[PDB]
């Protein structure tokens, strides 16, 4: 039935991108556009294929390949960045939504800044240790963070967060949770971050002691 | 013999305000087939922004759908919106009543016999209008006794009052003003007066 | 001003029932379609179900048809989705929108519907010593964090919360800043009660 493409796709600033809806035959104008911030609901931009939505900026646009319904953003702006879902009402099918598509802003290199943050004395009364590595603010996403305590590589044994694309400088931000025992904590001094990243010439470490 | 039915999907009276988008919907089973189906308002027919189809493709199916779209509403696009359906056999027709809210306006203000003055107010919604006087040497509070009355276009989709009071009651050289107001916004006549 | 606000959602045992509600102003639902949109974590949207309040007439996606109810009630303004037999698949954030023209032009904010055999439990909260601030061991989702009351609003990060191995979430709320010397994270888990304030010394 209803198809969408490309699924993800990564423009600069200033881009025009130009995302394709493929309709069932039957439908001829009942096509909308949807943004979806992160944890936000979706937002209508388009409605019947063409019409702009009111308050939603000219940016957008709605038109045909033709044959295939097509959204455009036109001076792409680093808060556009998000998720674009078209939709489809039909007689017998109602409605129906497309997979999505996520815009991510290219944009230039940013090395991260390195934090460690030890266990908390109010954690470690419970019995456990959680020891906190953030990189913050950085660009392009992937990143490889290793966590060593004395040098040993370990994994999996610690949790990854990143945050969603800022809608401002375009960077992200990652944590890294490396989860013990309060006696597995206990004896072991060195414990070591090190990471590794385009942005960085080489790679970056961050420990501490008990 | 035959026969049409026709079910509002949503309500026959539509209040909105200015801009809003909104779809005039029905249900309707018709025996036999229908035929000249129409939107009309203003006697005028709609040659677009409407559709019209059964409700399925089984070859016994007599549910039938129609839907008008109406897109950013002016104040002046109220008024009666009519579904014409027929078949062979039957003629049916639904009524819908739309309202978009507009402050009021002010069609007459007349001088009648006997000393009474008058001023008429169109809107939605339903207009009030008081009646104020003021002396040569502030004004007054909102006068009785009132003749109101709701008069039965232009302009559609309005609701029409007629206001009346007794000038004789009142004393003095001044100016009489009959204020129409709703939620909207207000509106005003002025009467000089000589004593 | 046009307002949609869902309610009525939390954590449901598979199989268990539960029912949302959707409060609407600024528009008479009776002029209108309602829709239910919902939308799996980490997936696409997907059209639930639709009513005509004024009619009562209803509509299903086959995967709920026979297992939900859409309904209703033109006085108070209000739709429903009564959700009965809940399975894992259909755990998700629920939204409720106005059709018109095609499109669903107004939503709500969305509730998060979380079926699950694992209990409600709250967050233990410790201070990240510089500056942030850890939310551990909780369940199910969501929490809400704070910084200052909200006073603080630049450079803070609230990262999206991890399942960790014990099946339970966890997540951290940092923030930047230069040489100073106040910071307090204000946590919250409604799902369990549990309203927590913690300063941050270093
Ligand atoms: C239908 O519309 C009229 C508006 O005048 C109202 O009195 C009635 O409550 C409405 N009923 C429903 C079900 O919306």
């Amino acid at each position: 039935q209803m198809t969408q493409s490309p699924s993800s796709l990564s423009a600069s600033v200033g881009d025009r991108v130009t995302i394709t809806c493929r309709a069932s035959q039957s439908v001829s104008s009942a096509v909308a556009w949807y943004q979806q911030k992160p944890g936000k609901a979706p937002k209508l931009l388009i409605y019947s294929a063409s019409s702009l939505y009111s308050g939603v900026p000219s940016r957008f646009s709605g038109s045909r390949s033709g044959t295939d319904f097509t959204l455009t953003i036109s001076s792409l702006q680093p808060e556009d960045f998000a998720t674009y879902y078209c939709q489809q009402w039909a007689v017998h099918s109602l409605i129906t939504f497309g997979q999505g598509t996520k815009v991510e802003i290219k944009r230039t290199v940013a090395a991260p800044s390195v934090f460690i943050f030890p266990p908390s004395d109010s954690q470690l009364k419970s019995g456990t240790a959680s020891v906190v590595c953030l990189l913050n603010n950085f660009y392009p996403r992937e990143a490889k963070v290793q966590w060593k305590v004395d040098n040993a590589l370990q994994s999996g044994n610690s949790q990854e967060s990143v945050t969603e694309q800022d809608s401002k400088d375009s960077t992200y931000s990652l944590s890294s949770t490396l989860t013990l025992s309060k006696a597995d904590y206990e004896k072991h001094k060195v414990y070591a971050c090190e990471v590794t990243h385009q942005g960085l010439s080489s790679p970056v470490t961050k420990s501490f002691n008990r | 013999k035959g026969f049409i039915n026709i079910f509002p999907m949503i309500n026959t009276t539509v209040f909105v305000n200015d801009g809003e988008n909104v779809d005039l919907i029905v249900e309707y089973e018709a025996f036999p087939k229908p035929e000249h189906q129409q939107w009309i308002y203003m006697n005028r027919t709609f040659t677009d922004k409407w559709e019209d189809y059964p409700k399925s493709e089984n070859e016994s199916n007599i549910r039938y759908v129609s839907e008008l779209h109406l897109t950013r509403l002016k104040g002046t696009e109220g008024g009666t919106y009519t579904f014409l359906v027929s078949n062979s056999d039957v003629n049916a027709a639904i009524a819908f009543n739309v309202y978009v809210n507009t402050k009021p306006e002010i069609l007459t203000y007349d001088r009648l016999v006997n000393g009474m003055l008058q001023c008429v107010a169109a809107g939605f919604p339903e207009p009030t209008i008081d009646w104020y006087f003021c002396p040569g040497t502030r004004c007054s509070a909102s006068v009785l006794p009132v003749d109101v009355q709701t008069l039965n276009g232009p302009p559609f989709g309005k609701l029409v009052v007629q206001s009346s009071i007794d000038s004789s009651a009142f004393k003095h050289n001044g100016t009489v003003e009959c204020k129409a107001y709703n939620d909207v916004g207000k509106t005003s006549a002025y009467f000089n007066f000589a004593f | 001003e046009v307002q949609l606000v869902e309610s009525g959602g939390g954590l449901v045992q598979p199989g268990g029932s539960l029912r949302l509600s959707c409060a609407a102003s600024g528009f008479n639902i009776s002029s209108y379609s309602m829709h239910w949109v919902r939308q799996a974590p980490g997936k696409g949207l997907e059209w639930v179900a639709s009513i005509y309040p004024y009619s009562g007439y209803t509509y299903y996606a086959d995967s709920v048809k026979g297992r939900f109810t859409i309904s209703a009630d033109t006085s108070k303004n209000t739709a429903y989705l009564q959700m009965n037999s809940l399975r894992a698949e259909d755990t998700a954030v629920y939204y409720c929108a106005r059709y018109v023209y095609h499109a669903l032009d107004y939503w709500g904010q969305g509730t998060l519907v979380t079926v699950s055999s694992a209990s409600t439990k709250g967050p233990s909260v410790f201070p990240l010593a510089p500056l942030g601030c850890l939310v551990k061991d909780y369940f199910p989702e969501p929490v809400t964090v704070s910084w200052n009351s909200g006073a603080l609003t630049s450079g803070v990060h609230t990262f999206p919360a991890v399942l960790q191995s014990s099946g339970l979430y966890s997540l951290s709320s940092v923030v930047t800043v230069p040489s100073s010397s106040t910071y307090i994270c204000n946590v919250n888990h409604k799902p369990s009660n549990t309203k927590v304030d913690k300063k941050v010394e270093p």
